[PDB]
């Protein structure tokens, strides 16, 4: 359902960095080595850990937002989690930033599981807006909600620079405050 | 190469 990377939609690769796409059948993740924590790029076939475990994609969804397809990884308690969920949710975190698994759910605040996603609200998904956990609007001042995966396709998300040598904050923008 | 993960703030 996304183009290039599923993680970050770049579209183009790199020499140190190349687009790996999942060999899995029904599995059209594709995500740069550098946004799923790849340890060595094979040369053949490769498999997402969804398409490695032994369960159908049918249990396997993301905690986070209703969402289905994309990049996933492991959780703490033992389910599953988009790595863009984890990258723009702020409590987020991951136990090895190097293989970026398993996801870290546990300092997750009650708060982000009280909300209910304007996007989906506004689609008229009322179960669907109550479910995971949703992200805040960055803007001063707003306290909009969506899910991560929700304002990754409404073009809502966005990288900007941190303090640090390469710290990168995510976060993401209601329509209303974008830019 | 340093992942999205290792540069979340
Ligand atoms: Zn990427
Ligand atoms: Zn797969
Ligand atoms: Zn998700
Ligand atoms: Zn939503
Ligand atoms: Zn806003």
């Amino acid at each position: 359902m996304i183009g290039g990377c599923c993680v970050c939609s770049d579209e183009r690769g790199w020499a140190e960095n190349p687009l790996v796409y999942c060999d899995g059948h029904g599995c059209s993740v594709a995500v740069h080595q550098a946004c799923y924590g790849i340890v060595q790029v094979p040369t053949g076939p490769w498999f997402c850990r969804k398409c490695e475990s032994q369960e159908r994609a049918a249990r396997v969804r993301c905690e986070l937002c209703p969402h289905k397809d994309g990049a996933l990884k492991r959780t703490d308690n033992g389910g599953w989690a988009h790595v863009v969920c984890a990258l723009y949710i702020p409590e987020v975190q991951f136990a090895n930033v190097s293989t970026m698994e398993p996801i870290v759910l546990q300092s997750v605040p009650h708060d982000r599981y009280n909300k209910t996603c304007y996007i989906c609200d506004e689609q008229g998904r009322e179960s669907k807006a109550a479910t995971g956990a949703c992200m805040t609007c960055n803007k001063h001042g707003c306290r909009q909600a969506f899910h991560v995966t929700c304002a990754q396709f409404a073009g809502l998300l966005c990288e900007e620079e941190g303090n640090g040598a390469d710290n990168v904050q995510y976060c993401g923008y209601c329509k209303y405050h974008f830019s | 190469l340093a992942t999205k993960a290792a540069r979340k703030s």
